[PDB]
């Protein structure tokens, strides 16, 4: 860094250095400054980061108010599940084990129906000591 | 590294002792100068990663920053899910009205993208309907008897 | 080391040993000296190291520094994790098990909604003796 | 200091959650959520259990086992 | 000379964890990480157990050992 937040110093010290130098050779150097000038990597590129990231903290800043929207889908997707929760719940309560059960049987159908759709269900009962082997 | 530092010191000795060394045989030397230089790495090595990574100190610590602040974005993330934990928590404390029916419109949807899937199931007692007479079927039908359910 | 902490030495006295021999067989060495010069290899390299690593210590001294702001990552991937924690604790210790449960459900759906892209789950029961037998 | 990153952490996780199992179940769920999607990037053989895929759908164990909404068959 | 070094580790490891299993448990478990993080370059046919991949998820063994949660299940 100091070499060029003060390089009109280094500048100059190169280029009258370098016209004395010449004069014991015979050569006035009119001028001499500095061409090129470079550095390694990271001493150069993170006191730049320093400022880069206090504006990437504004970034950051403002992709949390897009989080702030995006999450009302995660609430909002369930919300109605939950209202027919609401409703059934006291519905059947109170009112007992109709569609508590008969769904599980309008199921069975909207069930296979579309396991037709797979192609490897297979089935066994209980009440006995039933003991399992299945295929390939 | 006191080469690299001092190459003025070493350039100048050199011509320094090497004039004289010339001038016994009667010559002049005007001019005696390095020029070139080398060595393996190491010393010159370790001593640009000493400051590579002082600055590199730096280079995370605004991060520290920046991140202590993304984590504010996660606060915010994880409210939706502990509000929603609110209502649905206050909310259905009483029986199994919809748990169970969300047991089973998961039967409904799970298995109605199962079909992306390649699952092989396989199952038990009373799902496919087929315990048909057996009193393991019917004592787990008659839960709808009040009392044996 | 003490070769060229003492090159000069070393040089003459191979110079005017050197002369000496010559002038006996007619030959007038009007100078002489060492042209090449070498050593074995760590001897010659680890009083290098010696001032190397005084340096590679200020080379950690400072990676020291670059992990010491790494870490805050490791910190702060779980930051949240655990405020959530904070709020559902005593949300649903005083509120009971109501989503304690129907997330695991809100679950079953995620769960396997996912494990389609996966192609070999399986299932069994308990409350008999289940006994397990598993495919290839 | 890097794992008093670890151990603050936990403090604030430790000090958090000593009532019941909110969000411990949350988590194992929104594990069963991330999980099982990653495992897509898997290829995972999962092999399952009592009541996971929905269907003792009558079995007493089934009803029981869905009673803990009585209070006290939990 | 070498082995006093695996013997005060032992004092200060050991005069040190008396209490309960914070951190062994913790450290089974960042086995659980690095172990088979390394197992990568291994080629290891692992085969589990009850809990493990998440699965019991409804059977009674999943939620009574899930229920260490409750202060009397665990």
């Amino acid at each position: 860094g100091e070499l060029i937040t003060q390089r009109e110093l280094v500048s100059r010290q190169v280029s009258d250095d370098l016209t004395e130098r010449a004069a014991t050779f015979g050569l006035i150097l009119d001028d001499v400054s500095l061409t090129h000038l470079t550095f390694g990597k990271e001493f150069t590129e993170a006191v730049e980061a320093k400022q880069v990231a206090q504006q990437e903290a504004e970034r950051a800043r403002f992709v949390v108010e897009k989080a702030e929207q995006q999450k009302k889908a995660a609430i909002i997707s369930a919300e109605g599940d939950s209202k027919a929760a609401e409703l059934i719940a006291n519905s059947l309560a109170t009112a007992g084990d109709g569609l508590i059960e008969l769904r599980k049987l309008e199921a069975a159908e909207d069930i296979a129906y579309q396991l037709s759709r797979s192609r490897n269900i297979t089935y066994l009962p209980a009440g006995q000591s039933v003991l399992l082997q299945l295929p390939q | 590294s006191q080469l690299i530092t001092q190459r003025a010191q070493v350039s100048l000795l050199i011509r320094r002792e090497l004039t004289e060394r010339a001038k016994d045989f009667s010559l002049i030397l005007d001019d005696v100068a390095i020029t070139e230089l080398s060595f393996s790495r190491e010393y010159t090595a370790a001593v640009e990663a000493k400051q590579v990574a002082q600055q590199e100190a730096q280079r995370a610590q605004f991060l520290v920053e920046k991140a202590k602040q993304e984590q504010r974005q996660k606060i915010v993330q994880a409210e939706g899910e502990a509000e929603a934990a609110k209502m649905l928590g206050e909310a259905l404390s009483k029986n199994p009205g919809y748990i169970k029916l969300r047991k089973i419109r998961a039967a409904q949807n799970i298995s109605k993208t199962i079909a992306t899937s390649q699952n092989r199931i396989y199952l038990t007692a009373d799902n496919l309907v087929l315990n048909l007479q057996d009193e393991s079927f019917t004592r787990g039908s008659d839960s709808l008897i009040k009392g044996k359910k």
